């Protein structure tokens, strides 16, 4: 039987969670609160080079021994970075999970950060920025956060071109000294026994037991960027302030997102209960994609409308979507549609739960930010406890708050924020 | 516990046959999600030059029109229950997938029973979806690895039913009417060529009672006793090279005919293919990566990406490597790829094959981690292998593979064979086909 | 030498024993056929008589 | 006595008269050229200045006067923490190739 | 709830950048700075045999 | 573009005009990064066939008599008569583009909407521009009695370069404050300069300094006059703006007719107008529109 996850806390300061599934896959993940909002404006892109420096040398193993050891065991060593959190994650075979654990804890605890390795890695920084900016979503998500926040969360997830060539190993060492420490670290384990993970965590994590350098409080900025791209598909998104994750307004805001269409639930469908897609498609006939997205961080969050349109009808698309959220804010709502939004949010949270890397990311973010693990049934009770008046209040808060808009494409018919 | 005891403790798939012959399989586990899908054995194979885009059209069309719940009432019901759908169509499988909560299970299997049998086909939706299919097929030319895989399937199996695309050509999309689509539905959507995969969150007696209520008596007997028949497709080693010199990156694939699904050696050809491995330019391993083709490629800056594939069909497979490279190193990538292939084929070591066996064990359990790809494995294994092979038997097939065994059956399926070569981009510094064949078989051995 | 002595290189040398030994017999039989040795060509029964 | 014999060997080797320390007269193999890539920039710059000045002095077939000779106590072993790292990394690479 | 993929469904690869590490004149003086500001707006001159000049 | 953008200031002015207008003046003067490889001969012929018109353009000459100029204008110039598109009124937007460059000197500029060329307030805004100071008069000097370089240097010991910035067009001008500084003390120079303009918006100014501003503007117009390239540019700008020439003595009279309360009204319009900001450098202490 899969026992419930113990979510315990070390006297060193680390939050350690581990369960045995008697699993084929043993996954161990260390979760640091050392993201792009925790790096500052003087050392920018340090989180990106630290994310690409997972395969570098470390105090305990060379980089050749790291790469040949992970490939000889057969597991994978990948790090997933948000703007807030970074998540080193090694999955592999249950027999050699000790060797995977010592390699991952050497890399996350004591890296050498030698200057020729990062001088080789800056070409990989340019290649990773070019690959991640081939996708058009990530570019205006980064410039959206740049225009939506003032100092902390406005630092980009990817390293900008002014810092490429100027990332120093001393600044990398200062950031990993000041932000990889035990009281913000959460280490979770799927298929690994709790006493074994307690022994590995106490034998390699006595180093760096502070609380860390405090990240700055993010404040809202506002305004637009609007920039030209050179394609007929114009991507434009208008957001405003929502509450931090762990608040009842944010639990209302995620169900308002799933009321207004968080993504394609149907492959090659029309999404015929999303009110944004109905109120845009009643006036527009060109191909489009109107969604709403929510992103709640530890201090402040963003809720908004992301519209992908053609360049001619994008003003009608954005104004019809904003008038639909105006109709939600005055309260033109159906309680069966609110219940369908609640079931969509409960099912999408179960899609996040049902994969083991998603479950490891879920309890890594829970033990990292909150420090306690709610049951998924308790999450379903909170989503069922969210009712219609909180959705009306959060829609009024989004339509009355100061907005920020990021746009990209042929911009001749893209409306401005004063024109909305 | 240990690895063999843990994969023994992975739960079994009970497979059961209904009164019409349809196969039902489930994998009950602890999670509350539920991923019921119908896998049909129809695809681009069992289609002629006529009705060639019928499988892709019916995959696009099974959500838009229904007899019992017409219009977008399928979408309204599946978003009242809040579920997610998927419909992938391949050369030998088409499928319909619903991931949901487990309390919506009669609604999920009732929606699947109205999708796969009682789908209505309105001609306004035929014209609208024909325009959307033409726009998507115009958009699919940017999907360059899909273009190269379709060119490789065109040039590898010429004159056979495997030459055609899953989507069908633009001169065959425009003439697809309703009666050809319902002839395709009456022929290739028959019930014992259909499985019902569930994965976790379900109970198998509940699924068999719901399949008795809903998915029983689909269609069993043919029209004029005209059975469809699979044919052994000819592999022709050939070369196609779409030369676009203004296009930035050259996608070139080289593939040899592999044994396929029902032949038992997909594990040893996959462990050779996983020794060769894969690379993309975002991988931060660098020069110290274990696969020596990727190590040589990042050492002398050969290519942006390479991916080594074992695509299998019933007795016929394409196993090979497709690389995204520049215009100046296709000769280098072809020479080092054939050198790594036949360095593997002549001088395979125990450390190399235990690295490959470990990476195959991790790749199979990472593939069969999630509920949606383990239902993909349940449907593909029930249509192809007959039974569904558990991972303890996959571990027992992996642990018998050694370097000597790999060397001779690599000499069976690699050595001196004529490959199929496809290329989209600046394909000038690809070698010609006699230089590909002289770079195959070795000057020493 | 010191980097060339190992278990993997001994297994690769064991894998390359029969084809290099057969290439050595190719070189020996080709040297015999090129030089026409009187001790060796008088043992083959097809060239047994006088040539 | 061994330090005096090593100083006499340093005087008889001739590169203390010519303007080079111990780590400039290494054979440029792949390990030494990897260490050449792995020095810092100031040490690389005055190392290649010392090699260019040594090439100028052996073009002119003369040496510096004795006040600016590189002494044995003034010798620094700058390349040795890089060359030992390169040698042990190459040693573990050949042990993994033997494995 | 408290996750990255639980907040937004399809936007988890665009707000969560994964990275598989393995295979699966500076004017330094105040008196020298007098003239680097903008008195008059952007004027661009491109000549045939004269170089580029910006009138500010 | 890669040679002309080695100047740091033209990127700030291009981002400034990209921010501070909605359409039909927000197009960049240099080409964008993506249109190189996209501008066609049909596009250039459409632009020339619409917007190079004899009823639109002018032809001025220095050192050449009228007879051969009128003969050439009758010969090869009087063909086009269709005026084309006349623009879209250049509506004000306001906002921030705040990129980072890695230089030690931040370059920031805070600008509001002002009046157009030919109005009764553009002369007062230019008197205010030379009152706040825009020229290095004594070279490698303190630029002392300019008000911005007064009030910044009362508080800051950092190296700086603060000036006024007037960009007058035919639809709506742009008046603003230009600051170049070290990035550790950008807030001090920006808030001291904006507090100097907030001081002069309350009428805290001397009429001797208004007379010095008027004499500096008359000197700057005669600096524009005295070279024949500049005289050709001034005659062409007056010819396109008005259609009849205005003499420089009447320009001195119109500058001298600027009252002392009109530049107080111009600073009040700069303060009460919607702001716009273009900045680049290390942006750790650079303030915002909420802080200004």
């Amino acid at each position: 039987q899969p026992q419930d996850l113990e979510f315990t806390k070390l006297p060193n300061g680390l939050v350690i969670a581990s369960l045995e599934n008697y699993a084929p896959l043993s996954r161990i993940g260390l979760f640091v609160k050392a993201g792009s909002r925790y790096e500052d404006s003087n050392n920018l892109g340090t989180s990106h080079l630290l994310r690409l420096a997972s395969s570098l040398t470390t105090k305990g193993a060379s980089s050749f021994k790291i790469t040949r050891g992970i490939e000889a065991v057969g597991g994978k060593l990948s790090v997933t970075a948000t703007r807030e959190n970074m998540a080193y994650t090694v999955e592999g075979i249950r027999s050699d999970i000790e060797i995977l654990m010592e390699f991952l804890l050497n890399v996350t605890t004591a890296p050498e950060f030698r200057r020729w390795e990062v001088a080789a890695l800056r070409s990989q920084l340019k290649i990773d920025k070019a690959v991640a900016f081939q996708n058009s979503q990530t570019r205006i998500i980064e410039n959206l956060h740049d225009v939506a926040y003032k100092n902390a969360l406005a630092n980009p997830l990817y390293c900008p071109d002014y810092r490429m060539g100027k990332i120093t190993s001393e600044e990398l060492h200062y950031f990993v000294q000041n932000h990889f420490t035990s009281a913000r670290m959460a280490l979770v384990g799927l298929g690994v026994s709790h006493s074994v993970l307690k022994q590995v965590a106490e034998q390699f994590l006595n180093m760096r037991g502070g609380l860390g350098l405090a990240g700055a409080k993010a404040k809202y900025r506002g305004g637009e960027i609007r920039e030209q791209n050179g394609d007929n598909l114009v991507h434009a998104a208008i957001v405003a302030e929502s509450a931090a994750i762990g608040n009842a307004e944010a639990n209302a805001f995620s169900v308002l997102q799933h009321l207004l269409g968080a993504g394609p639930h149907i492959k090659r469908g029309n999404n015929t209960t999303s009110l944004l897609s109905q109120s845009v498609a009643k006036g527009s006939h060109q191909p489009f994609d109107v969604s709403a997205f929510n992103a709640s961080y530890s201090d402040s969050g963003l809720f908004g409308i992301y519209t992908i349109s053609q360049a001619a009808a994008a003003g009608e698309v954005i104004n019809a979507a904003y008038n639909q959220v105006k109709a939600v804010a005055q309260g033109n709502l159906s309680s069966a549609d609110v219940q369908a939004a609640k079931n969509k949010l409960k099912a999408g949270y179960l899609m996040s739960v049902e994969t083991s890397e998603g479950f490891l990311s879920e309890i890594g973010s829970q033990a990292l930010a909150a420090g306690s693990y709610m049951p998924p049934s308790t999450v379903l009770q909170q989503i069922d406890s969210v009712a219609d008046a909180d959705v009306v209040k959060a829609a009024k808060k989004f339509v009355s708050g100061k907005k920020s808009m990021a746009a990209s494409g042929n911009l001749g018919h893209t409306p401005f924020l004063d024109e909305l | 516990a240990t690895f063999a005891q843990a994969l023994q403790s992975v739960p079994e798939t009970q497979v059961s046959i209904l009164d019409n012959g349809l196969r039902v399989a489930s994998e009950q586990s602890s999670h509350a999600t539920c991923t019921v899908g119908v896998w049909i054995d129809a695809g681009s194979r069992y289609e002629t030059e006529k009705n060639n885009g019928a499988g892709y059209f019916l995959e696009h069309l099974a959500f838009k029109g229904t007899k019992n719940r017409p219009g977008n009432a399928l979408e309204k019901e599946v978003e009242s229950i809040g579920a997610h759908l998927n419909a992938y169509s391949t050369r030998e499988h088409t499928a319909y997938l619903i991931k949901a909560l487990s309390k919506d299970l009669p609604k999920v299997v009732e929606l699947l029973a109205d999708i796969v049998q009682n789908s209505s086909l309105e001609d306004s939706q035929i014209e609208k979806e024909r325009d959307v299919i033409l726009r998507e097929m115009q958009e699919n030319d940017a999907s360059m690895q899909n273009v190269v895989f379709d060119y490789l399937h065109a040039t590898a199996f010429q004159g056979t039913p495997l030459a055609q695309a899953v989507e069908g050509p633009s001169e065959n999309v425009r003439r697809l009417s309703r009666t050809d689509l319902t002839d395709y539905l009456n022929r290739h959507y028959k019930a014992p060529r259909m499985v019902l995969a569930a994965a976790g969150g379900v109970e198998h007696q509940q699924l068999l009672d719901l399949a008795q209520k809903h998915l029983s008596s689909v269609s069993r007997v043919y029209e004029e006793d005209a059975v469809p028949g699979l044919t052994p497709c000819r592999f022709t080693g050939s070369e196609i090279r779409h030369r676009d010199d203004a296009l930035p990156l050259a996608h070139v694939a080289i593939a040899v005919e592999g044994p396929g699904w029902a032949n038992p050696d997909n594990v040893t050809l996959q462990v050779a293919n996983a020794i060769i491995g894969h690379y993309d330019c975002t991988y931060g391993g660098g020069v110290h990566l274990s696969s020596p083709l990727a190590s040589v490629a990042v050492a002398n800056k050969l290519c942006q990406s390479f991916q080594t594939f074992n695509i299998s069909y019933s007795d016929t497979g394409l196993l090979g490597a497709h690389f995204v490279c520049d215009a100046m190193s296709i000769d280098d990538m072809v020479f080092f790829l054939q050198g790594q292939w036949m360095r593997l084929c002549t001088s395979a070591t125990e450390s190399e094959v235990t690295r490959g066996k470990n990476i195959l064990r991790n790749a199979l359990v990472s593939h069969l981690d999630g509920t949606t790809p383990v239902c993909e494995d349940i449907g593909r294994s029930l249509l192809t292998y007959g039974r569904r092979i558990p991972l303890a038997e996959w571990e027992s097939r992996i642990q018998e593979v050694d370097a000597q065994m790999l060397r001779d059956i690599c000499s069976k399926y690699f050595y001196d064979q004529c490959p199929a070569v496809a290329g989209y981009g600046p394909i000038e510094q690809l070698p010609d086909y006699n230089r590909i064949r002289s770079g195959m078989f070795w000057l020493r051995f | 030498l010191s980097r060339f002595l190992g278990p993997r290189y001994r297994e690769l040398a064991r894998n390359w024993i029969p084809t290099a030994g057969m290439w050595g017999t190719v070189g020996a039989v080709g040297l015999v056929w090129a030089t026409d040795w009187r001790l060796i060509l008088d043992w083959v029964p097809y060239i047994n008589g006088k040539f | 006595w061994l330090d005096g014999f090593r100083k006499w060997y340093y005087n008889a080797a001739g590169f203390n008269k010519l303007g080079l320390m111990r780590d400039d007269t290494l054979h440029e193999t792949e390990d030494v050229k990897e260490a050449i890539r792995r020095l810092p920039e100031d040490l690389y710059n005055d190392r290649m200045f010392r090699i260019k000045r040594a090439l100028d002095l052996t073009m002119r077939h003369q040496i510096l006067p004795k006040d600016q000779w590189t002494k044995y106590e003034e010798d620094k072993f700058y390349l040795e923490p890089y060359l030992k790292e390169v040698i042990r990394e190459r040693k573990e690479r050949e042990e993994w190739a033997k494995k | 709830m408290l996750s990255v993929a639980a907040r937004s469904g399809p936007f988890a690869p665009v707000l969560s950048a994964t990275s598989r590490g393995v295979a699966g004149r500076p004017f330094l003086c105040r008196e020298s700075l007098s003239g680097q500001a903008a008195a008059r707006p952007l004027v661009a001159t491109v000549g045939l045999n004269v170089p580029a000049s910006v009138r500010f």
